[PDB]
RNA sequence: UGGAAGUCGGAAUCCGCUAAGGACUGUGUAACAACUCACCUGCCGAAUGUACUAGCCCUGAAAAUGGAUGGCGCUCAAGCGU
């Protein structure tokens, strides 16, 4: 399977194929540069962006040397441009931040500092026990 | 006629015979007249045939022309300037339908005793009427298809299940098991092959014949002979009854 | 108290003939070794040869006997050299056969036969040997057995 | 794992139909003699580039889908070169890849041609002729397509033997009850029938004891000779006792309904004992309704002991 | 090819590298000892960005 | 499943129960079939088709003649050479080629 | 596949001796009256021609077997008849001086024991001594490129020449099958070998239409016989040393001398 | 095919006045070409042609080969 | 009733004729004189 | 060539009416009528013998002269149809979900209807409408059987098509999966 | 050949009884069995079979704006031959 996820709504994408967001787990990256998106469609010029709750293919540009040299997939946990869910609410993260997990979705670190967003929790199910802030 | 049946070339070893087999069986039977003193006329109908061989064997002596019936007509003569002896005739009236020749040097009380005492439980073929009303059991389907008991029998052979329903039995496959409706006999009733007087057809006979049941005889009818001495022929109790040409 | 029989395949002089022949023997209630050793002891006479035995079984005991089949009286009839044959496989049975053991093989399968006459067994027999591959008084037996259609060879009556 | 996923294997007719109408569908195929001789030549050089690509995207895909008989497991490399001659394959391979390396090359001389042509019709006979020559050196593989695609459609159904797990590996001469063993403790369909050699390749099933998951290992049955006279399938039997890491279970049958002399199933184990170190060994004595282990032969109870 | 594997093949004895129980015993050996000294240089010896 | 487990199945519960006669009906049909795809098929297809049907119509009458004729090295080589793959083997000083066309010197 | 023993009086066949699985390419009978039989089988087999029974059976070549050679062919082929140009007065005592000759040609460290090599199309030879080793062979003659056609052993048995398609004849130990030297002068497959009585040379007849004398000693070509139109067939020297016939697709027959 | 539903771009009968002329050149081009073929043609001909015969269908053939003997009798009489 | 087994299994087709559209024109006895002369002519 | 007269023969039996004008045959007989329009065909019909009807086709084809043994089928069936009428018998096998076969009449229609669930576990439910004059009963004397009868043998043949049409497998190996209904026997209902 | 009985293979391929039947044309079995074909007989009933030749018709390769026997249209012609 695909690390496209199932059942997610639509929400606004504010993190386009180039965004450097923060790495918000301990495998010992410090960043991740979103190179490509799950599920991405086919339009000319346009750019695949990624939500809270989406798979992305990333490259460590700051961490530990070891996990430097690999594209692994990662889930982005919160995001800063503001985006509505289905109650009304609009509302956004203070930063982009992401976690690195497997192609099936178990983390590959052990925890995650910082909250993470709902779609994130209900759509992997990993994230949410390892997740001390659900928000 | 673009659109025709396109025939097949056989690539095999036997080839059709045509006049030679013709001509062959000409000269047999008219070198076989004089070298023996009776000529029979013997006819077996609506028979399967094969223990002619036997029969054959049996009368070793004998001469036996089993052939095509105005072949066998026009080797012995139809008309008096035809034929090659004098009487042979008279004896071309019983050559009708499925007819042999039997040239013998033996006492004619001899071959008719031999041909009332030969008895041989046959197959039968279609058009007869069934002696007795042969049933499949339900369950398991067995080689002889109850004849005899299912203890001493066994199972029929898996190949002969799409045979079976082709012919119309309603047999399937249970384990490599052919079975009439359930393993154990249940849901679905015995099948009646033939009834009591019913002329059988040849569905039903090849249904008989690959549960081994026979339901018929091979019997030889003897119609009359013509012997060389008197140049007389004798009639025989068949043939005064059966009609002639 | 019923009679059963069973017709095979045996090599003469061999014990192994009864390995494929316990599977069904054993249910009817028979020791395969002591078959086996029946088998050999009937077909004593015939060793290195294929030939068929009849088995006739009744109330748990079997009796043996040696079935005559044309194609083994050919080959004992040539005399072959005694051979093994787990070592020498492929062989050929180029030697010849003599007319007078043609038409005592023909009066030992008389029996089987349903020619009319000697003559016929005769080169029914002459055809078997042909198939095996022989010769006959040094010539081929298809040449035989057309000298005696033709009526150069007179083959005597019965 | 196994190996399913081996694409299918076409003949060399088949081979041949199939790229050249991928060349004749994919691509363009009108040119005009009136274009641009730097046109012409793209054309043709596209036509025989592509018919190349072709090629070597089916051999590559052959050559890397088959096993690699260096890198297997000693017992299945083994029972590969049984079940298949092992020089025969890496033959067959080596054609292959032969096959694939030549067209390459043939492809990369006629491309250079290509470059100095100077007309339609130069440049035409140059596409025809590496074409033909292509489809000669596909023609001259019709024996090995045909042998790979019988071993592919063999391997694809062979059954998946891990040979570093807890396994129990039946053995014994035929007609001994081995397969009415595997049968009755495992889930495997291995045919029961009263003749010698009714299994004539390995047969697995599982089972669970103790939470732990055995395999089981039915084989072909073995008979009383040296191994230059055991044919091919015994040798499965002999590859798996020799390689495989198992519990040999020895199936004996003292009744003799099997059809073998008792003498012959004493003589077989101790042949076939130097296989068995370290390994465990259980003499299994069958078809106790038939014949107990009292009523036989005291010497024979003693050479048993 | 043709008699070697397929519908119409005729081999019967396989191509054996040992003659007898014992050899066939320690050529099982070596094998394994090469077969796991192969692997051990192998392994001696996320997928990597291009 | 292992091993040969579609002809086990073949044994063990045989066909769909119309296969035989589907087949039969199919094979009747194949005549239909093939005028139909002589008159009726189109362009490279057609001419594959065509050829195709002439190198079958070829073998065809070959194999027929032979049938109908079953009823009735060529240099001498010595015995070492005998059964191997040999050639068949078979004043003016001219050569084969005494003419070609003439290329000019702006080709 | 068979191999007749013929009486020559009567024209019949006294054994027949089959087995082979292809066309038996050669045949021997040596002094011990033994029969070795060469065959495309990839096959050797040593008969008893007494009793036309299958002794020997040597499966040990890759492809066929084109020739076989005993140690004792010079010998055999020429009986009673030697340098002297006399013969012995009576039967028995030619039969004697025939019996004496094979056996002063045959024996092996004190023992009579038949060497028997055998060339074939897998580019090798082997050398078998069925007396004292049996089926195992005493030597693989290794080094021929191409095929092996021809082989024969020297009249003195201590040399062994081999005629290859590679182009090449090399010289052999008769003993334990060391290569001694390689003679290169053919350009074509070489298809017939033979040796001089006094076993110092070799005549190769090949099938570039040539002749060439090699002296073994020295391994150097020391003649050269060009003639023949086409391919050389058949080459034969002499037992008296003489002369050397040759012919082959030319028709004609050659007859070379000192 | 689709072709009732969905035709393709017709297939026109309208000839040009080049393609004409050009065939009838070709046409004009090859008819030279093969008399000069034939003319140096070396295949070997008969002087007498293979006559066809009389059809068997023809119900007074017998009697038509009777007064062919009658006639070649009366020939060789004559002369 | 039938005692045949017809192939395709429509036991309710009729025992068909063979389809000769130009029967009836030329008697037996002419026919068989016709090949009379025709042996002769050829 | 064109034939100047050719001519087929159909016997009719004593209790069957036939009624045929302007080429639209109706046949009558103790099960029922049957009606079939046949002025597609160019043929004269006449009553040429007391329960004999003639075909008769004047300066046809060969072609021409072929179609009347199709007429002269098509107007037996329809008497063996009225006479004795045509039955299919059909049956449902499957391997491990037993299929499940109700049969109805539609009161507003008068036609039949099968509805077919549980074929290899499928979900949904086939429903087939029998042609008009089409009965279909389930057997109780053999297992897992349906009989169709009828006067037409093409409306009951049709309707055998359309149930084993039906259950159709599709993207499974039929060497191994071999569910469905096929028909079984053909013949008369007397 | 582990097994191989006409039908996994290699080579031979004859005779008897014949009306005729291959040391077998296919399906089938582990091997047998069983079915089928070549060939023969009974029923029937009068003309057929094969291969070519000559006409007319279909296929016998086609791209890219929507279009062309000049257009409508034409089918015992308003097409083809005299
Ligand atoms: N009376 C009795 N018969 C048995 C017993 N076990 C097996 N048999 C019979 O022996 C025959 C052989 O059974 P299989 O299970 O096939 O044994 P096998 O032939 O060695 O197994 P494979 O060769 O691997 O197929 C069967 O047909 C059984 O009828 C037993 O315990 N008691
Ligand atoms: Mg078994």
């Amino acid at each position: 399977k695909r690390g496209a996820p199932g059942g997610k709504l639509k929400m606004t994408l504010g993190l386009p194929v180039g965004a450097i967001m923060n790495c918000a787990d301990n495998s010992g990256a410090r960043n991740l540069y979103i190179i490509a998106v799950k599920g991405a469609g086919a339009r000319l010029n346009r750019l695949p962006a990624g939500g809270v709750g989406d798979m992305v293919m990333a490259t460590v540009k700051k961490g530990k040397p070891e996990l430097r040299k690999k594209v692994h997939p990662a889930v982005i946990v919160r995001q800063a441009k503001p985006w509505k869910r289905f109650d009304g609410v609009f509302l956004y993260f203070e930063d982009n931040a992401g976690v690195i997990v497997n192609p099936k979705g178990e983390m590959k670190g052990s925890a995650i500092t910082g909250p993470v967003g709902k779609e994130a929790a209900e759509l992997w199910p990993r994230i949410a026990s390892n997740a001390g802030v659900v928000m | 006629p673009k659109s025709k049946r396109a025939r097949v070339y056989h690539l095999t070893q036997v080839n059709k015979k045509g006049r030679e087999a013709k001509e062959r069986l000409f000269s047999n039977i008219r070198e076989t007249i004089p070298k023996y003193q009776h000529c029979f006329v013997f006819s077996v109908d609506n028979m399967r045939n094969n223990y002619l061989k036997d029969v054959r064997h049996e009368l070793n002596d004998c001469r036996i022309f089993f052939g095509k019936t105005k072949l066998m007509a026009r080797a012995l003569g139809t008309t008096p300037e035809e034929e090659q002896a004098d009487g042979l005739h008279r004896l071309t009236r019983y050559l009708t339908g499925t007819v042999g020749l039997l040239f013998t040097n033996r006492d004619p009380a001899d071959i008719e005793s031999y041909f009332s005492n030969l008895s041989q439980v046959d197959f039968a073929r279609a058009g007869t009427v069934a002696p007795r009303t042969v049933t499949v059991p339900p369950g398991i389907v067995y080689s002889t298809g109850g004849e005899v008991p299912p203890e001493h029998d066994v199972p029929v052979s898996h190949t002969l299940e799409p045979e079976l329903r082709r012919l119309g039995m309603p047999v399937r496959m249970i384990k490599g098991k052919v079975c009439l409706g359930d393993e154990k006999g249940e849901a679905s009733e015995g099948y009646t092959i033939c009834k009591e007087g019913e002329v059988l057809d040849s569905r039903q006979t090849r249904l008989l014949k690959l549960f081994s049941i026979c339901l018929s005889e091979f019997k030889v009818s003897l119609l009359g002979y013509w012997s060389s001495a008197s140049g007389e022929v004798t009639e025989l109790e068949a043939g005064k009854t059966r009609p002639k040409r | 108290n019923e009679i059963k029989i069973i017709h095979l395949r045996a090599t003469g002089g061999e014990v192994g003939a009864s390995s494929a022949l316990a599977p069904k023997i054993g249910p009817l209630g028979l020791s395969p070794k002591k078959v086996g050793e029946d088998i050999a002891k009937a077909t004593a006479d015939w060793k290195g040869l294929r030939v068929t035995v009849r088995l006739t079984i009744q109330n748990r005991q079997a009796q043996v006997s040696v079935v005559p089949t044309a194609s083994a009286l050919i080959i004992r009839a040539l005399k072959e050299p005694p051979r093994d044959r787990k070592k020498e496989k492929n062989i050929k049975h180029n030697k010849s056969v003599s007319l007078d053991e043609i038409i005592e093989i023909a009066r030992t399968m008389r029996f089987k036969s349903f020619s009319k006459d000697l003559k016929g067994g005769v080169k029914e027999i002459l055809g078997t040997a042909f198939s095996v591959g022989c010769q006959v008084d040094g010539k081929s037996p298809k040449a035989i057995s057309d000298a005696i259609e033709a009526g150069e060879i007179d083959i005597p009556d019965e | 794992t196994g190996w399913k996923d081996i694409p299918p294997v076409p003949t060399a007719q088949e081979f041949i139909d199939i790229v050249l109408s991928r060349t004749q569908r994919r691509l363009p195929t009108q040119i005009r003699p009136g274009f641009k001789i730097s046109r012409i030549r793209a054309f043709y050089t596209r036509k025989v580039k592509f018919t190349q690509e072709t090629c070597s995207e089916k051999f590559g895909a052959i050559i890397s889908s088959f096993p690699v008989l260096s890198d297997q497991h000693p017992f299945h490399r083994d029972l590969m070169n049984i079940l298949y001659d092992a020089d025969h394959f890496k033959v067959a391979l080596g054609q292959i890849s032969t096959a694939k390396n030549l067209i390459e090359t043939i492809s990369r001389d006629y491309v250079r041609l290509l470059k100095y042509a100077q007309s339609l019709y130069q440049c035409k006979q140059l596409k025809r002729a590496a074409l033909g020559r292509m489809a000669t050196l596909i023609k001259r593989l019709k024996d090995p397509l045909i042998y790979l695609d019988q071993v592919r459609q063999h391997l694809a159904r062979l059954p998946d033997i891990n040979p570093t797990t807890r396994t129990l590996l039946v053995a014994g001469f035929p007609n001994v009850g081995k397969s009415s063993f595997v049968r009755s403790v495992t889930r495997a369909d291995t045919p029961v029938e009263p003749y010698a050699f009714t299994t004539k390749s390995l047969f697995v099933g599982h089972l669970d004891y103790k939470y732990l998951r055995y395999q089981v290992i039915d084989t072909p049955g073995i008979l009383d000779h040296p191994l230059e006279e055991m044919n091919t399938i015994e040798m499965q039997s002999v590859t798996a006792l020799a390689h495989l890491r198992a519990a040999v279970l020895y199936f004996m049958d003292i009744s003799e309904q099997c059809g073998f002399s008792l003498k012959a199933q004493i003589n077989l184990f101790k042949s076939i004992k130097p296989l068995f170190a370290n390994k465990m060994v259980f003499i299994v004595l069958n078809k106790m309704d038939i014949k107990k282990f009292e009523e036989l032969d005291p010497e024979m109870q003693q050479e048993i002991n | 090819f043709s008699e070697t594997f397929g519908p119409k093949a005729q081999r019967k004895r396989p191509k054996l590298s040992f003659n007898t129980v014992d050899e066939l015993a320690g050529y099982s050996e070596q094998s394994l000892d090469s077969y796991h000294a192969r692997l051990e240089e192998k392994k001696l010896l996320s997928v990597a960005t291009a | 499943p292992q091993n040969e487990y579609i002809e086990r199945h073949r044994k063990l519960h045989g066909r769909r129960l119309d296969a035989e006669e589907r087949a039969r009906k199919k094979a009747a049909r194949e005549g239909h079939k093939n005028s139909e795809n002589a008159q009726n098929l189109r362009g490279l297809r057609a001419k594959l088709y065509a050829k195709q049907r002439h190198a079958q119509k070829i073998q065809m009458r070959k194999a027929i003649k032979q049938h109908e004729e079953r009823n009735v090295p060529s240099d001498p080589i010595p015995s070492y050479l005998l059964d191997r793959a040999n050639p068949t083997t078979a004043a003016r000083f001219s050569v084969p080629i005494p003419k070609v066309r003439g290329i000019s010197e702006e080709e | 596949c068979t191999v007749r023993i013929w009486l020559v009086n009567t024209g019949r066949t006294e054994h027949v001796l089959s087995g082979h699985k292809g066309s038996v390419s050669c045949v021997k009978w040596g002094g011990t009256d033994l029969i070795y039989t060469g065959s495309h089988d990839r096959s050797v087999r040593v008969w008893d021609a007494v009793k036309g029974t299958l002794v020997h059976n040597f499966t040990a070549h890759g492809h066929w077997v084109n020739h076989i050679a005993l140690s004792s062919d010079h010998v055999l082929r020429t009986a009673y008849h030697d340098h002297t140009k006399e013969v012995p007065g009576t039967e028995e005592e030619r039969r004697a001086k025939a019996k004496e000759r094979f056996e002063k040609a045959a024996k092996i460290k004190g023992k009579v024991a038949e060497r028997l090599v055998s060339a074939s199309d897998d580019f090798t030879m082997y050398l078998w001594d069925p007396t004292n080793n049996g089926s195992k062979p005493v030597a693989r003659l290794l080094g021929h490129q191409n095929k092996v056609n021809h082989v024969q052993f020297s009249p003195d048995g201590t040399l062994i020449a081999s005629a290859g398609w590679d182009n090449s004849t090399k010289l052999w130990n008769a003993r334990d099958g060391k290569f001694i030297k390689n003679l290169r002068g053919h350009v074509a497959p070489v298809y017939q070998c033979a040796w001089s009585a006094d076993s110092r040379l070799v005549v190769t007849g090949s099938k570039d239409c040539t002749l060439k004398v090699w002296n073994v000693r020295t391994g150097k070509l020391a003649m050269d016989l060009p003639g023949h139109e086409d391919e050389v067939y058949a080459v034969d020297w002499a037992a008296d040393g003489e002369l050397v016939a040759s012919g082959g697709k030319d028709k004609a027959v050659r007859t070379w001398r000192n | 095919a689709g072709t009732i539903n969905k035709p393709k771009k017709p297939t026109s009968k309208r000839k040009t006045t080049r393609l004409r002329a050009k065939i009838s050149k070709r046409a004009a081009e090859k008819k030279r070409k093969e008399r000069k073929l034939a003319r140096k043609n070396p295949e070997w001909r008969s002087k007498l042609k293979k006559d066809p015969g009389i059809p068997n269908l023809f119900p007074y053939k017998e009697r038509l080969l009777q007064q062919i003997e009658e006639e070649r009798i009366r020939r060789k009489e004559e002369l | 009733k039938n005692l045949g087994m017809r192939k395709n299994g429509q036991v309710w087709l009729p025992a068909k004729k063979a389809f000769r559209p130009t029967k009836g024109l030329t008697s037996w006895e002419l026919r068989v004189k016709k090949r009379q002369e025709q042996a002769a002519m050829k | 060539m064109r034939y100047i007269h050719s001519e087929e023969t159909i016997p009719v039996p004593e209790n069957v009416k036939v009624s045929i004008k302007s080429r639209l045959v109706t046949v009558e007989g103790p099960r029922g009528k049957l009606q079939k329009d046949l002025s597609h065909i160019a043929v004269n019909f006449s009553v040429v013998k007391k329960g004999v009807i003639g075909l008769e086709i004047h300066h046809g084809s060969r072609k021409d002269v072929a179609a009347l043994r199709t007429v002269r089928t098509i107007i037996n069936n329809m008497i063996i149809g009225v006479t004795k009428g045509f039955k299919y018998k059909m049956r449902y096998v499957y391997a491990h979900f037993p299929i499940n076969v109700n049969v109805e009449k539609n009161a507003e229609t008068g036609c039949y209807e099968v509805e077919i669930r549980n074929f290899i576990g499928e979900k949904i439910v086939r429903k087939v409408v029998m042609a008009p004059g089409v009965e279909v009963e389930i057997s109780k004397a053999q297992k897992d059987e349906l009989i169709l009868s009828g006067n037409s043998l093409e409306a009951v043949s049709q309707s055998a098509a359309d149930i084993q049409q039906i259950c159709k497998v599709r993207n499974k190996d039929i060497r191994k999966f071999l569910d469905g209904i096929y028909v079984s026997e053909k013949g008369n209902i007397v």
